[PDB]
C-alpha cells in the first residue's frame, strides 16, 4: 500500500507541506493529495530553502506524469524516475519528508 | 481554454572549443514568472537520450562541455514558471541543432 512509503503523505495541505519540509535539505520531498483539486496529487519539493509544488498529471490512458515526455504506470515508478534525473523538477527527489 | 506560451523566445549557440558550446537566450519578461531553466542536449533525432542540467532564472547563458567534435547535437532550453495557484509549469521550449567544427 502507498501509505507504507515514507514519501507518500496522503491528504496534507500546501501549508502543512512547508511544515513537513521545514528541516529538510535539497531534494527533500513528499507526495500529497491537492486541496485546489481533489483526486489530484502533487509533489512538494525543497530546494535551497524554498518549496516548489508540482502537479502529478493523470493522462487519458491512466499514466502519471510531471513532465509530459516521461509518463509512468504507477506513482512508485514516477518517484523512482525523478529520484535519478530531475527531468523538469528543480532538482531530483532525494529524501522523504518525515511524517507527522 | 488551455494555452501555452514560448519561453525563452530566442536561442543562440556558438562553438567555444571542439568539445564545448556557449549558448544564450533572451532574459524573460518579469510577467513570465520564470524560476529556473532546464537545458538538454543529445544527438539529433529519434527521441535520443539527453544529458541535462538546470540554471537559475537569473541566468540567460550556459556552457555545454564534453561534446564530440563534429557530431550534430540538439540543444533545448525549457523554462519553468509558477502560476497564480502556486504550482510549477513548463513553458513551450526552444531548440536548435548545432555541431562544433
Amino acid at each position: 500500500s502507498l501509505e507504507k512509503h515514507s514519501w507518500y503523505h496522503g491528504p496534507v495541505s500546501r501549508n502543512a507541506a512547508e511544515y513537513l519540509l521545514s528541516s529538510g535539505i535539497n531534494g527533500s520531498f513528499l507526495v500529497r493529495e491537492s486541496e485546489s483539486s481533489p483526486g489530484q496529487r502533487s509533489i512538494s519539493l525543497r530546494y535551497e530553502g524554498r518549496v516548489y509544488h508540482y502537479r502529478i498529471n493523470t493522462a487519458s490512458d491512466g499514466k502519471l506524469y510531471v513532465s509530459s515526455e516521461s509518463r509512468f504506470n504507477t506513482l512508485a515508478e514516477l518517484v523512482h524516475h525523478h529520484s535519478t534525473v530531475a527531468d523538469g523538477l528543480i532538482t531530483t527527489l532525494h529524501y522523504p519528508a518525515p511524517k507527522r | 481554454g488551455s494555452s501555452v506560451s514560448s519561453v525563452p523566445t530566442k536561442l543562440e549557440v556558438v562553438a567555444a572549443t571542439p568539445t564545448s558550446l556557449l549558448i544564450s537566450w533572451d532574459a524573460p519578461m518579469s510577467s513570465s514568472s520564470v524560476y529556473y531553466y532546464r537545458i538538454t542536449y543529445g544527438e539529433t533525432g529519434g527521441n535520443s537520450p539527453v544529458q541535462e542540467f538546470t540554471v537559475p532564472y537569473s541566468s540567460s547563458t550556459a556552457t555545454i562541455s564534453g561534446l564530440s567534435p563534429g557530431v550534430d547535437y540538439t540543444i533545448t532550453v525549457y523554462a519553468w514558471g509558477e502560476d497564480s495557484a502556486g504550482y510549477m509549469f513548463m513553458y513551450s521550449p526552444i531548440s536548435i541543432n548545432y555541431r562544433t567544427c
